[PDB]
């Protein structure tokens, strides 16, 4: 059977313009009915266009139509959506699909591309600003501890918590990154660490800003 | 699978006319009452030996088999004979193709984003050399193919049948529709179909054949001499009647079964 | 046009079966509903789930069936549990060549009712962090039912609004949520107020934490 593949994950800024392309992969692109949607994140879908089979027509939804547009690649198997002009609610992410399908012989019915999650804002990448979670003293020897990172002021999009090398695989609690009033990232995620090493050692986190060329990993302790 | 050939496969041996008369001639045909070999669209097409020449046919009305593949090792490495019969037109190429695991040519899709065969899928071709290139169940649609002296045959004959399971008991004769001074070597063969049927195959040989062409310059009766003593005996008399009688047709001559040499042993 | 819209959750205790509903404008224009179910678990891609409101796709455990008509859809979600505990997205698909559109959704999950007693975490700024911009007093709340919490604040007696809150989706082994929030005020504020804390209200829960400055 058919695959259809989305362009992974995506960041472009308001007023500035986003294509999405879309391959599809075991058999050829032209066959195949290639529509395109949104999605709020975490939230409803809503449709932007795609070939009809009646007269082939790439016809867009009335409420994006012009400012976004399709067209198509056969060189490389692919579909594109391309949004001009983003928006507050462009940081959707943007799903590929078709009611096709087929493999040399005819078929019709409609699997969907995993679709590129995309971040729009007026932000940008940043130096260093990563901090340990220094403890509340109930957590400090406590039934269990609990122990990390915070971060602030930082827009690299990737991060990693774990809050060890390797040490650490239960009690885990990752959020996020949840924007700041300025549009930068900030991350608070929790680990239920063992109550022994809580005041007496220390560990890493990984919290590096890709981007920024920046890429640190820092010292995680009660200080 | 097999079935019975009865008396398929007689096709006229030279562009001469003649009527009314009980030609004699010595060539290649499909033995008469031969078993085909008989294959099927259900998961069927694997190179087949060729030997001195093919009958073929199928019945048909989806039209599905859409073509023929020939030579010794039909990858590039030798000249290979396509022949196509798609929308109306024998279709004929020489190229130096390069098959898919199967020929199962590549379909049409929905037409609003045009609809072609995409040669096969997978490769289908490695080099050119396209050294000649040529352009022209209800049915039953028989076949011959052979090679002599570079020259390969087809001919053909198109009929309405009933017998789904079979091909048929009766008489047809086969016209050429092309001859091919393409000298390209011959010894295995497939057949293309489309992808999402079934056809018949049988091996000529050299036979004399007794060939009754009628008042309208047609081939419609023949004998397969060496079919049975009875062939052998029409044949002898030139006759499709042979009165009550006995009749020398030969001389029976134990074979030689082995070569004995001997030579001083110096 | 064939415009849709659905109910938020239809969600039901782990084993149970449950059903989606979607309702609009019209059928798909030119016949019976071409509407179509798409199932997108929590973090992950969806599903092709049932179409035309009756067809079945390959891969579904029988668990699932269409039903109703007209200006409305319905499907069926049986047995559930993790996995099937999804967003159940209806949209329309009139003739495969009328333009289509999508719906609200119905996030179904194990559901986590009657509500938890919440686990509770609190870390004040570090001692760097203390003298570095604008430091944050952060709050792990675990094991609540989403969007019922709030991971509220009172900083030195005096009641304050979070800087930020977050929910993360369901931990698929347990069927538990959870959720934090980060505290903002100035450094001179994290080394002046000594007792800033957690007070949470949730429906018909509240907790409360209190920490000083970097307390190890
Ligand atoms: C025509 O093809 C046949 C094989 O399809 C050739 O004969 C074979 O030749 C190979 C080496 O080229 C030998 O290994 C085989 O033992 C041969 N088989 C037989 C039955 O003799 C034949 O030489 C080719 N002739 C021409 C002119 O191309
Ligand atoms: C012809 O086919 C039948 C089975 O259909 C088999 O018994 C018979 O031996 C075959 N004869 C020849 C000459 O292949
Ligand atoms: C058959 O295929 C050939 C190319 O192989 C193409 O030129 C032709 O248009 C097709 N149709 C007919 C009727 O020959
Ligand atoms: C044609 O044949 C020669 C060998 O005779 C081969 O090396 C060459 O690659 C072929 N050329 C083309 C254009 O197919
Ligand atoms: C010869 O052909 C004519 C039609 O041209 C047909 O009527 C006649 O029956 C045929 N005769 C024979 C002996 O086949």
């Amino acid at each position: 059977q058919v695959q259809l593949v989305q362009s992974g994950a995506e960041v472009k800024k308001p007023g500035a313009s986003v294509k999405v392309s879309c391959k599809v992969s075991g058999y050829t692109l032209p066959e195949l009915s290639m529509h395109w949607v949104r999605q709020a994140p975490g939230k409803g879908l809503e449709w932007m266009g795609g070939f009809h089979p009646e007269d082939g027509e790439t016809i867009y939804a009335q409420k994006f139509q012009g400012r976004v547009t399709m067209t198509e690649d056969t060189s490389t198997d692919t579909a594109y959506m391309e949004l001009s002009s983003l928006r507050s609610e462009d940081t959707a992410v943007y799903y590929c699909a078709t009611g096709s399908p087929f493999g040399v012989v005819t078929d019709w019915f409609d699997p969907w591309g995993r679709g590129t999650l995309v971040t729009v804002s007026s932000a940008s990448t940043k130096g260093p600003s990563v901090f340990p979670l220094a403890p509340s003293s109930k957590s400090t020897s406590g039934g269990t501890a609990a122990l990390g990172c915070l971060v602030k002021d930082y827009f690299p999009e990737p991060v990693t918590v774990s809050w060890n090398s390797g040490a650490l695989t239960s009690g885990v609690h990752t959020f996020p990154a949840v924007l700041q009033s300025s549009g930068l990232y900030s991350l608070s995620s929790v680990v239920t660490v063992p109550s022994s090493s809580l005041g007496t050692q220390t560990y890493i986190c990984n919290v590096n800003h890709k981007p920024s060329n920046t890429k640190v990993d820092k010292k995680v302790e009660p200080k | 699978a097999y079935t019975n050939s009865f008396t398929r496969g007689v096709y006229y041996p030279d562009k001469v006319f003649r009527s009314s008369v009980l030609h004699s001639t010595q060539d290649l045909f499909l033995p008469f009452f031969s078993n085909v070999t008989w294959f099927h669209a259900i998961h069927d097409n694997p190179v087949l030996p060729f030997n001195d020449g093919v009958y073929f046919a199928s019945t048909e009305k989806s039209n599905i088999i859409r073509g023929w593949i020939f030579g010794t090792t039909l990858d590039s490495k030798t000249q290979s004979l396509l022949i196509v019969n798609n929308a109306t037109n024998v279709v004929i190429k020489v190229c130096e193709f390069q098959f898919c695991n199967d020929p199962f040519l590549g379909v049409y899709y929905h037409k609003n984003n045009k609809s072609w065969m995409e040669s096969e899928f997978r490769v289908y071709s490695s080099a050119n050399n396209c050294t000649f290139e040529y352009v022209s169940f209800k049915n039953l649609r028989e076949f011959v193919f052979k090679n002599i002296d570079g020259y390969f045959k087809i001919y053909s004959k198109h009929t309405p049948i009933n017998l789904v399971r079979d091909l048929p008991q009766g008489f047809s004769a086969l016209e050429p529709l092309v001859d091919l001074p393409i000298g390209i070597n011959i010894t295995r063969f497939q057949t293309l179909l489309a992808l999402h049927a079934a056809y018949y195959v049988g091996y000529l040989q050299p036979r004399t054949f007794l060939l009754k062409y009628n008042e309208n310059g047609t081939i419609t009766d023949a004998v397969d001499c060496a079919l049975d003593p009875l062939s052998e005996t029409k044949c002898t008399l030139k006759s499709f009647t042979v009165e009550k009688g006995i009749y020398q047709t030969s001389n029976f001559r134990v074979q030689p079964t082995e070569s004995i040499v001997r030579f001083p042993n110096i | 046009q064939s415009a849709l819209t659905q109910p938020p959750s239809a969600s039901g205790s782990p084993g149970q079966s449950v059903t989606i509903s979607c309702t609009g404008t019209s059928s798909d224009v030119g016949g019976y509903n071409y509407v179509s179910w798409y199932q997108q678990h929590p973090g992950k891609a969806p599903k092709l789930m049932i179409y035309e409101v009756s067809k079945r796709p390959s891969g579904v455990p029988d668990r699932f069936s269409g039903s109703k008509s007209g200006n409305t859809a319905s499907l069926t979600v049986s047995g559930l549990q993790a996995e099937d505990e999804a967003d159940y997205y209806c949209s329309s698909y009139a003739g495969s060549n009328n333009p289509y559109v999508f719906g609200t959704g119905t996030k179904v999950t194990v559901l986590g009712q009657p509500k938890a007693n919440p686990t509770v975490t609190l870390f004040p700024p570090s001692s760097e962090e203390l003298q570095a911009n604008k430091a944050t007093l952060v709050c792990l709340i675990s094991d609540f039912y989403p969007g019922a919490v709030t991971v509220a604040w009172k900083a030195d007696s005096s009641p304050v609004k979070a800087g930020v809150e977050t929910t993360t989706p369901s931990k698929q082994s347990n069927n538990k949520y959870a959720a934090s929030s980060y505290l903002s005020l100035t450094p001179e504020q994290w080394k002046s107020h000594r007792s800033y804390s957690c007070q949470v209200t949730h429906e018909g829960s509240t907790v409360e934490k209190t920490v000083a400055p970097t307390e190890c």
